[PDB]
């Protein structure tokens, strides 16, 4: 019911950011993704945000793409995806499990019931890449209804009003993109927004130091843990063991 | 909050990633503002008139009808300079870029019928344009990739997702989202994110305004109908605007039927896909039934947009106008029988839409009928693909 309160509380109680990876589901394959993510959670992640195959990612790079294109290749499915965040859940009952949808896999089979089912599996949060605050009360309305929280994006070229929007209407985390002017997570902060997870550019543990010390509450990994997938196709036991090593490395980071 | 509604009914919107949200406002904005502001007017008229070739005739089938008590004209917009009516949106869009201040275009073509008007357009008002185009599509059109490529334009394939338009769509917009400061996406149809199908519409009336016009002058009333074929619904919408008050006036638009609506493989979402939400806009798709966006099917390269503008979902909607569908082998015969009998070679996809002014007026001979066919190109493009089906048969 509570589990990025419960996270940040903690974090915060032992001088910590939050490490985030990211992965598509599915990617390269169901086994070998249920495989992956257990080693992302054994290496330190603090929460998941967990991608389902869409087929026009318009709000993703091309790291991303191809990880769609390796589940679809897998023959994943959304209800697939459900099925995987079923297991993770009952495998790991206290970290955050966040998807990043398209509006369209959301509005498919009823809004509502699609929360409805995000609640069933144990997803804790949504990110629909392509909603704006603008048109996203549908869709907040029936996150909140099914205890998800909406998670929205910051963007670099955010005006006061939109700051604003973003701190009332989210929930769980804010999912920023920016260069750290820290003026964002300050002003974020100053509205009372959820804490701040900072996604651009995160690929060093350099930079998950540098995005707790700008304030951050930790910081995202969009696209490195896709990368190191890409590139160690050839051997699915290289691929897990260079993601718990750069996982914790990315984890032991983020304690300032 | 915006100017302008960005709905029709139910259907539209701005499903953007939030970082585009200013780039769409800021048009929105200059739209309004153009749109206020006689000489922008005065500038969009002038290369209208002098460089794309406007007026349109509006020509009389006479041989066409013969034994019917129909009368049919044609609204050539196959005259237009670059042989289809991409070419007035994208002069207006194009004068907007400038306005905005921007120096490149982006934009995306299946066909390559909008990639040539987006070229020729930047190429005449000094403008860098980079046309996204489906891996697939480059393949099977060569000629519009030269086309735009002697134009100036870069021509960057597309090759993720299925490497159509849909794939090129989304490359567009990812590019947009971080060049917006400097560049001006310049959508092709009268769908996607508000403002686009407002701002579509509004640059591609005039085909309907002069049609009135030449009607009234030609006939002395409105038409009993007019009818346009609908990809992603821009000549439609342009054909349509000046007549949705004309309440007795009837606004037909053609879907691709392909290989016929029962096999699946056809091009008809708006009377037979399902609503989704997808490239900025919620409208009716071709989808599968788990969500994921699907192609088109249609044996014309230019209906190959998965979507359909949604103030045609709208109109449809409360039932203002009618939409129907026309197959593959009902475009090639009316394709043939225009050339045979009118001497004009249309495009395959303006085919659609005579096929069914043909059906109406061959079904019942005798209802006396007043009807214009928005022949939104020339026919030329397809000579080739018309050719290869001639012979695969006999
Ligand atoms: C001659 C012709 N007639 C009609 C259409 C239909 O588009 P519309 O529904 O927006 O009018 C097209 C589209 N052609 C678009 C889509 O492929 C292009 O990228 O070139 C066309 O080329
Ligand atoms: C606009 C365009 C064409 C026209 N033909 C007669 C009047 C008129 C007006
Ligand atoms: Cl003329
Ligand atoms: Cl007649
Ligand atoms: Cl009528
Ligand atoms: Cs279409």
């Amino acid at each position: 019911m509570e589990r990025y309160e419960n996270l940040f509380a903690q974090l915060n109680d032992r001088r910590e950011g939050a490490f985030v990876p990211f992965v598509t589901l599915g990617d390269p394959g169901i086994e070998q993704s249920l495989k992956i993510i257990d080693t992302l959670i054994d290496a330190g992640a603090d929460a998941l945000e967990l991608g389902v195959p869409f087929s026009d990612p318009l709000a993703d790079g091309p790291t991303i793409q191809n990880a769609n294109l390796r589940a679809f290749a897998a023959g994943v499915t959304p209800a697939q995806c459900f099925e995987m965040l079923a297991l993770i859940r009952e495998k790991h009952p206290t970290i955050p499990i966040g998807l990043l949808m398209y509006a369209n896999l959301v509005f498919n089979n009823g809004i509502d019931a699609f929360y409805a089912r995000c609640e069933q599996v144990g997803v804790d949060s949504v990110l629909v890449a392509d909603v704006p605050v603008e048109e996203s009360a549908p869709f907040r309305q029936a996150a909140l209804r099914h205890n998800i929280a909406p998670i929205f994006i910051c963007p670099p070229n955010a005006d006061d009003d939109l700051l604003r929007q973003v701190a009332s209407y989210g929930r769980g985390y804010t999912y920023l993109l920016s260069r750290s002017l820290h003026h964002l997570i300050e002003k974020l902060k100053e509205y009372h927004a959820a804490p701040a997870l900072q996604g651009f550019g995160i690929s060093s543990p350099e930079q998950v130091s540098a995005a707790v010390r700008a304030g951050a509450a930790g910081a995202i990994s969009g696209s490195a843990i896709v990368k190191i997938i890409e590139k160690n196709l050839a051997s699915p036991k290289q691929m897990l063991a260079e993601l718990r090593s750069f996982v914790s490395a990315m984890k032991a980071a983020s304690r300032a | 909050t915006t100017l302008l509604n960005p709905y029709f009914g139910e259907f539209g919107g701005m499903y953007v990633p939030q970082i585009l949200m200013p780039a769409l406002n800021q048009l929105e904005e200059a739209f309004v503002s153009a749109q206020k502001d006689p000489e922008f007017q005065a500038q969009f008229a002038d290369l209208l008139k002098n460089y794309a070739g406007r007026p349109t005739a509006l020509t009389k089938c006479q041989n066409i009808t013969a034994g019917t008590r129909t009368t049919l004209y044609l609204k050539r917009e196959d005259l237009l300079h670059g042989g289809a009516h991409k070419t007035n949106q994208v002069l207006g869009q194009a004068l907007l870029a400038k306005r905005m201040g921007k120096s490149e275009i982006i934009a995306e073509t299946g066909a390559g019928q909008h990639g040539v008007a987006s070229a020729l357009a930047s190429a005449l008002l000094g403008l860098k344009c980079r046309i996204y185009m489906g891996a697939k599509d480059v393949e099977r059109q060569s000629p519009n990739v030269f086309r735009m490529r002697l134009m100036g334009a870069e021509v960057i394939p597309v090759h993720s997702g299925s490497a159509t338009l849909k794939d090129a769509c989304n490359e567009a917009l990812r590019d947009w989202s971080g060049s917006y400061e400097t560049a001006h996406y310049m959508l092709g149809t009268a769908a996607g994110p508000h403002p686009y199908p407002t701002i579509v519409r509004e640059f591609q009336r005039m085909i309907g305004e002069e049609t009135k016009a030449q009607i009234l002058d030609k006939e002395g009333r409105l038409p009993d109908a007019v009818i346009a074929c609908v990809g992603g619904g821009s000549n439609a919408i342009g054909m349509f605007a000046d007549f949705i008050n004309d309440t007795s006036v009837g606004l037909i638009g053609v879907e691709p039927g392909g290989h016929g609506i029962e096999t699946g493989e056809h091009g008809a979402p708006l009377k037979h896909g399902r609503v989704g939400i997808y490239f900025g806009m919620k409208a009716p798709m071709m989808q599968t039934a788990d969500g994921q966006i699907e192609e088109s099917y249609s044996i014309s390269a230019g209906l190959d947009f998965p979507s359909v503008g949604p103030q045609h979902a709208y109109l449809n909607s409360i039932g203002r106008a009618d939409y129907v569908s026309i197959t593959d082998d009902e475009a090639l015969e009316a394709f043939k029988t225009l050339c045979r009998h009118e001497g004009i070679i249309p495009a395959l996809e303006s085919s659609h839409a005579l096929a069914h002014a043909l059906k109406m007026m061959r079904e019942q001979p005798e209802k006396e009928q007043l009807l214009v066919v928005n022949l939104s190109g020339r026919g030329d493009k397809d000579i080739f693909t018309v050719h290869d089906i001639l012979k695969a048969r006999g």
